[PDB]
């Protein structure tokens, strides 16, 4: 399972 | 043994001729299990293995909307990127994503990594720690500094620490059978002559895992031997590897020669002889 | 900034003339991904090739393993062609059953 939600924008 | 679940991710910027290519995939050791394409029609994560495939409608409809938004914070990502770095418009770019955990036979965390890359290149990492940053160079800084700003590494650490080896845990017992363990090298020896003087000796690794292994050549032993070929580990495409390696010896003299062969799936080093 | 790929053909099993098997070309080391790989049949195209999903090295290089059903015989040839943007020309590589 891939995390809940990607980073923050870079 | 040890294991680890990794996740790669892919994107590709093609200027005027269309969106990024996004492309991920998921791993469990050298196994490919999910993967999503941004041109397959479905538009959904994928099953790539059998034991992943057990899983119910809650799993696919999360990771499918979770992957989808990754997509979406590269494609932002390379306009952001481009413009750190003033590269023109009509260029391609690319970013990759690898993350995820380790863990022991005992199903404990050993280790967990985050690392991103700007057209093959080392752009930004999150070290061993789990609790710093490095930036590559003067444009990493600026994300370097928002990420920091945002609090991500603990939320990542969360996941690496947590989740991430929970789901490799279940992976890993659901799949215990199928999944690819150790397998002992199948070896032989085959002779190619190419003169009548002359003829090369071919030392064969077949059907083995892990890929990890050691072909050795020596003449008159005990004596190592370099001057000889030695072809990169190969994927077989069943979960196990292929390698060999080949010396070139006067017909002779052929039997003076001998092979050694080391993996972890063999109770003793094999020694070869023609 | 940009790698060429190395190549590799092969089968998965060791090769016997009127046995079903599995034809292999295993690219790796390149970059960027965009990457043409066909395996030929005495010159032409081979149908329904599948291949692994793109993935990569730690050094940020691209690999990726091409396959299909084939049966080897004494005559008949395989070979793989691969092009890429360091490459002034697709490559062909023959498939030689001893190595």
């Amino acid at each position: 399972q891939v995390p809940l939600r990607p980073m923050t924008y870079k | 043994g040890s294991h680890s679940m990794r996740y790669f991710f892919t994107s590709v910027s093609r200027p005027g001729r269309g969106e990024p290519r996004f492309i991920a995939v998921g791993y469990v050791d050298d196994t490919q299990f999910v993967r999503f394409d941004s041109d397959a029609a479905s538009q959904r994560m994928e099953p790539r293995a059998p034991w992943i495939e057990q899983e119910g409608p809650e799993y696919w409809d999360q990771e499918t909307r979770n992957v989808k938004a990754q997509s979406q914070t590269d494609r932002v990502d390379l306009g952001t990127l481009r413009g750190y770095y003033n590269q023109s418009e009509a260029g391609s770019h690319t970013i990759q994503i690898m993350y995820g955990c380790d863990v022991g036979s005992d199903g404990r965390f050993l280790r967990g990594y985050r690392q991103d890359a700007y057209d093959g290149k080392d752009y930004i990492a999150l070290n061993e720690d789990l609790r710093s940053w490095t930036a590559a160079d003067m444009a990493a800084q600026i994300t370097k500094r928002k990420w920091e700003a945002a609090h991500e590494a603990e939320q990542l650490r969360a996941y690496l620490d947590g989740t991430c080896v929970e789901w490799l845990r279940r992976y890993l017992e659901n799949g215990k059978e199928t999944l690819q363990r150790t397998d002992p090298p199948k070896t032989h020896m085959t002779h190619h002559p190419i003169s009548d003087h002359e003829a090369t000796l071919r030392c064969w690794a077949l059907g083995f895992y892990p890929a990890e292994i050691t072909l050795t050549w020596q003449r008159d032993g005990e004596d190592q031997t370099q001057d000889t070929e030695l072809v990169e580990t190969r994927p077989a495409g069943d979960g196990t590897f292929q390698k060999w390696a080949a010396v070139v010896v006067p017909s002779g003299e052929e039997q003076r020669y001998t092979c050694h062969v080391q993996h972890e799936g063999l109770p003793k080093p094999l020694t070869l002889r023609w | 900034i940009q790698r060429t790929p190395k190549i590799q053909v092969y089968s998965r099993h060791p090769a016997e003339n009127g046995k079903s098997n599995f034809l292999n070309c295993y690219v790796s080391g390149f970059h960027p991904s965009d990457i043409e790989v066909d395996l030929l049949k005495n010159g032409e195209r081979i149908e329904k090739v599948e291949h692994s999903d793109l993935s990569f090295s730690k050094d940020w290089s691209f690999y990726l393993l091409y396959y299909t059903e084939f049966t080897p015989t004494e005559k008949d040839e395989y070979a793989c062609r691969v092009n890429h943007v360091t490459l002034s020309q697709p490559k062909i590589v023959k498939w030689d059953r001893d190595m």
